[PDB]
């Protein structure tokens, strides 16, 4: 059946090759996760608010200026 | 030996044998060819074993 | 693979002798 | 790194050396006495022509053997050479004591070898195979060489034909230059 | 390549360009580097454009960061860089192999962002985007581009100053993080006051929550509007942000490890890791704009042969124009079936129209990263090429069977990685996160860069 | 020869082993004296007796 | 091709936010 | 008038006169560039793969008493070499050597 | 979660050779990581666990 193994099987093989390659993956642990958590909160709190001061302090500017 | 072997690789991965051959490396290693059974597909085994 | 060929590349090889420094490194260029 | 000779002018001068070059001392030293006191681009084009055989090296002091040339009674001579790789590793050096004038701002095309010495290096060891059940010495008899270039009066320019050649460039150098980058 | 590398030759000569450091920079000079760098782009991220009055109006710049020096942002970087890899890549640009070429061809990188910059800028002066040049002038027209000009010009000298050691890591990443990163913080502790019909209040969402909490009698109300607000953040929108996040932190971690040596040097193992996301955020950025453009250009079409049957089964169109400003949406056909649901009831409300979309959308960039490799340049030849290049080698192989064992993981973590991308950006789609799956994953993606880097200088510092 | 014994060829094994340089860290160790491998063997200049 | 030094992107860089400050705040108190 | 034609015999047979026999037919490829330096004044010369079987065609030792070739003066197309020109020497076979003289060719 | 041998005296034979296996389980999979390119995090691991077998070996007998 061309019409049915022609596109079928290489969504099937699709699916598990998908498998084969996440098995393999080294996924991150819960201890290394935890380790991730900690790091990009600090970080996005010190990007974020740093970010965000800036835009306050240009509020009373940015007013006047207009 | 090749008794040993086929019993070991059965035990420790629960798959099936169909022979296995053996030579001593010139660096003094054995190296065991384990030859499946035609159910067990060896590239699904090895992802298994996390050989590949 | 006809035979003659081998006759036919040998001769076109000894055509280089005239464009030495830029010899093309595939004639095949399709592909 | 000391030099026998301290540069008169250490201002107006450019330096050059080398250390365990395997080039045969005794073949060097007698090149090196050629040019010595010569002009840089006449000093250039002398070791050219013994590359081709159209000037000899005369061999004054290490002559033991050395054959009769028409060519070596221009130095008032009567043994004369052609080594080559001695011809080609003083040049290699010119150039090298060249480049070196251009980095200090110096003006090439009047430099002149003011200085230029020919030392022994340590010797390497190989061997040959003799009769009788014997094996004897195979020295390589390898060399320092070590010369300064000052400016003097004369000015020499570089030739037309010898400034017009390409700037050829080397692959297998960049290949060792991306490893790096 | 002839009349490429060559043209670019008389104008890089004059050009300028930042300096090699002498020595390995401090990392306590880094940190005062990029804390400077950063600062002055966050200040051009708010700075009013000088002399836009028309159209972009005025209000909003007065609320906004658009308008700002930033008003082209980064993008002309960017787009100038993927264009030139994108050509260079598939061979299409010949990108001269030595190291001089090569800083050339930097410098062509950076001429084309330059390019771009006019380019992008001439858009918008002339459709009105900032006024007609007929009310600006040669003279407003002069500052607006020469502006807009230093701004990208400013910027990519700062990226180039990060890049060059100066700093940490690039510009680029860091300056749409922090947009990434103030944008969610703002919503969140934003000041700004609403003007409703059930009066004045304050729009950030944590600011709102007590703002509401103590200014309604009904605190169950405010249970229900202060996170329910369906024109303004809400809190959940910062939960649904918030759990994104984790999960996007779990799966940027994932990488297939290869064993790989140096084949000049014994021992010195190392590894080359393939990234489940091996084709980065580009499959379903492409994706997007497809679709946008698709939208737009069925709505001219429709409009000339909406009686053919064949046209309005295509994708049909309409105007919305109750109340609010008139916005175009399909109203059926295919076009409606590539679009996303607005609201939750609406994916309820139809289950097939849901499932035809997402089998697009986890299709569009699984398909779209799977071919998006080859062109690219990272298909398992081009990377074995650099391994080869860098004289790396898989132990125990031939250079030809890398390729064998490149292509049991790139090709497949290719689509999977477009999947996975898509999948997680539908969740942020539906789910109102701020900045789409897109933007998270760069966010989270560059703060970990910099940890690692972090980590490394603490070892010491 | 073709023809060996396990001894004999366990016996070469070692020696294939013990032929090979030194690990480079090992120079950086803090009292190394090593510059390299002295006991190196080759084929040919010198031969086994076994 | 000029090579710069991180301080005359900062001197630049600094002194182009300090012109369009003037610019900004000019343009209205004159025209006021 | 640099890129010129030339049809030229050359008395092989006088020119390896008293040579060797493992030698006579290595020499006359020799003999054969060296007239053509002198010929063309072109120190890079390029002596044609049919010529030199032609010149072999007999052994090692009973080499051809003459020979025809033509000198075809050629610009050097790569702008590496140091030299502007070159000389290719082909070979002209000829049913007889009587009344040969040297031949200007016009492409 | 370190295998310390005052943790393992009253323990059964059972019990312990169950534990035993564990670790055993444990090497061998590392083993594997050894040369299909493990993290030097799990490559330092291997000592760790050659020391805790023997450590349920010696409370064994
Ligand atoms: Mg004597
Ligand atoms: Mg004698
Ligand atoms: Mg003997
Ligand atoms: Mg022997």
């Amino acid at each position: 059946m061309d019409q049915v193994m022609q596109f079928v099987e290489p969504s099937r093989q699709f699916v598990k090759d998908s498998i084969r390659l996440v098995k393999r993956c080294t996924k991150p642990d819960r201890k290394e996760f935890q380790k991730i958590a900690m790091a990009t909160a600090i970080g996005f709190a010190i990007m974020g608010f740093i970010g965000f001061f800036v835009k306050l302090i240009h509020i009373p500017i940015n007013n006047i200026i207009v | 030996n090749k008794h040993q072997i086929k019993q070991a690789v059965k035990k420790l991965y629960d798959i099936d044998v169909a022979k296995v051959n053996t030579l001593i490396r010139p660096d003094g290693e054995k190296k065991a060819y384990v030859r499946l059974a035609p159910d067990y597909d060896a590239l699904d085994v090895a992802n298994k074993i996390g050989i590949i | 693979v006809a035979k003659q060929r081998i006759r036919m590349a040998n001769e076109k090889h000894s055509k280089n002798i005239t464009q030495r420094g830029n010899v093309a490194k595939t004639s095949r260029n399709a592909p | 790194v000391r030099y026998s000779l301290d540069p008169e002018n250490p201002t107006k001068s450019c330096k050059s050396r080398g250390s365990n070059l395997r080039v045969h001392f005794k073949n060097t030293r007698e090149t090196a006495q050629a040019i010595k006191g010569m002009h840089i681009r006449k000093a250039t084009k002398y070791l050219k022509d013994v590359t081709l055989k159209k000037q000899c090296v005369p061999f004054r002091r290490y002559n033991g053997g050395v054959g009769r040339c028409a060519q070596a009674k221009q130095w008032g001579w009567t043994q004369g050479r052609w080594p080559k790789k001695s011809a080609e590793f003083l040049l290699h050096m010119l150039k090298n004591a060249e480049s070196n004038a251009e980095l200090k701002g110096l003006d090439v095309d009047s430099l002149v070898i003011e200085h230029i010495q020919v030392n022994k290096a340590p010797k390497m060891r190989r061997r040959t195979y003799r009769a009788h059940g014997r094996i004897n010495p195979y020295m390589s008899s390898p060399c320092h060489i070590e010369m300064i270039l000052t400016e003097k009066e004369q000015i020499v320019p570089k030739p037309e034909e010898e400034v017009a050649q390409k700037k050829k460039i080397s692959q297998k150098k960049l290949k060792k230059q991306k490893l790096m980058a | 390549a002839i009349k490429f590398l060559e043209v670019i030759k008389p104008f890089c000569v004059i050009l300028p360009e930042i300096q090699k450091p002498e020595r390995k920079i401090q990392f306590k000079e880094k940190v005062l580097w990029t804390a400077i760098t950063l600062f002055i782009f966050l200040v051009c991220c708010q700075i009013p454009l000088f002399g836009i009055m028309s159209s972009d109006f005025y209000w909003m710049r007065v609320i906004l960061n658009r308008g700002t020096l930033m008003e082209l942002g980064i993008s002309p970087i960017v787009t100038s860089g993927l264009i030139m890899q994108l050509l260079a890549g598939a061979k299409i640009i010949e990108v001269g192999d030595t190291p001089k070429d090569r800083a050339l061809f930097n410098g062509a990188q950076k001429l084309f962002g330059m390019i771009i910059t006019i380019g992008q800028s001439i858009v918008y002066v002339m459709t009105g985007m900032y006024g007609d040049p007929s009310e600006m002038g040669a003279g407003i027209c002069l500052l607006i581009t020469i502006q807009l000009f230093v701004a990208g010009l400013i910027v990519l000298l700062l990226d180039e100053l990060l890049q060059k050691g100066y700093g940490l890591g690039s510009g680029i990443s860091l300056f749409i993080a922090t947009n990434i990163c103030e944008t969610i913080v703002w919503k969140a502790f934003s000041p700004t006051t609403v003007n409703t019909g059930r009066g004045m209040e304050f729009e950030g969402a944590i600011i709102a929550l007590f703002h509401l909490l103590a200014t309604r009698t009904d605190k169950v109300r405010a249970l229900r509007e202060a996170f329910y607000r369906q024109n303004l953040p809400n809190l959940m929108n910062l939960i649904a942000t918030i759990f994104v996040f984790a999960v996007v932190i779990y799966f940027q971690g994932f990488r297939v490890d290869l064993p790989i040596k140096s084949a000049r040097y014994r021992g010195q193992y190392n590894t080359y890791p393939i990234k489940l996301f091996y084709t980065s955020n580009i499959p379903i950025i492409l994706q997007s704009a497809l679709v946008s453009n698709l939208y737009v250009i069925s709505q001219m079409l429709s409009a000339r042969f909406s009686g053919n049957l064949l046209v309005s089964l295509l994708g049909t169109w309409s105007d919305t124009s109750s109340g609010g400003p008139a916005r175009a949406y399909p109203v059926g056909g295919l076009c409606h079936y590539l679009s996303p649901p607005e609201s939750f009831g609406s994916v309820l409300e139809d289950p097939v129209h849901a499932v035809v979309y997402i089998v697009f959308m986890l299709g569009s960039c699984a398909f779209f990263s799977k071919t998006w490799i080859e062109v690219s340049g990272s298909s398992a030849k081009d990377v074995a090429k650099q391994l080869k290049e860098q004289q790396m080698v898989m132990r125990g192989h031939r250079e030809t069977s890398m390729v064998h064992e490149l292509n049991r993981y790139i090709p497949t973590a290719a689509a999977f990685g477009g999947l996975c991308i898509g999948a997680l950006s539908v969740l942020a789609d539906f789910l109102g996160a701020i900045g789409s799956g897109t933007g998270i994953l760069l966010a989270v993606t560059i703060i970990y860069q910099y940890f690692e880097i972090f980590v490394k200088e603490q070892s010491e510092v | 020869s073709s023809h060996k014994t396990f001894r004999i060829k366990r016996f070469l094994a070692k020696k294939q082993k013990q032929n090979r340089p030194i690990p480079q860290w090992i120079w950086m160790k803090t009292g190394n004296k090593i510059r390299y491998n002295s006991k190196r063997r080759h084929w040919r200049r010198t031969k086994l007796g076994l | 091709g000029l090579k710069v030094g991180p301080v005359p992107v900062l001197v630049m860089s600094l002194l182009f936010i300090a012109s369009v400050f003037m610019l900004h705040i000019w343009g209205k108190y004159t025209r006021s | 008038n640099e890129v010129v034609t030339r049809e030229y015999t050359i008395n092989i047979h006088k020119r390896i006169h008293g040579v060797g026999f493992k030698k006579r037919a290595p020499r006359a490829l020799k003999e054969i560039r060296k007239f053509a330096m002198k010929e063309m004044g072109t120190p890079d010369v390029r002596i044609d793969t049919r010529l030199n079987k032609a010149v072999w065609a007999k052994g090692i030792r009973n080499v051809p008493y003459r020979i025809r070739v033509r000198l075809s003066r050629k610009r050097n197309e790569d702008e590496d070499s140091p030299n502007k020109l070159y000389t290719l020497v082909t070979y002209v076979p000829v049913t007889t050597f009587k009344n040969l003289q040297t031949v200007n060719v016009d492409e | 979660a370190k295998i310390k041998a005052r943790d393992l005296r009253g323990k059964k034979k059972e019990e312990l050779l169950k534990q035993l296996d564990d670790l055993k389980v444990e090497l061998s999979q590392l083993r594997v990581a050894k040369v299909t390119g493990g993290a030097a995090s799990k490559l330092s691991k291997i000592r760790v666990v050659r020391k805790s077998i023997a450590r349920v070996l010696t409370v064994i007998n």
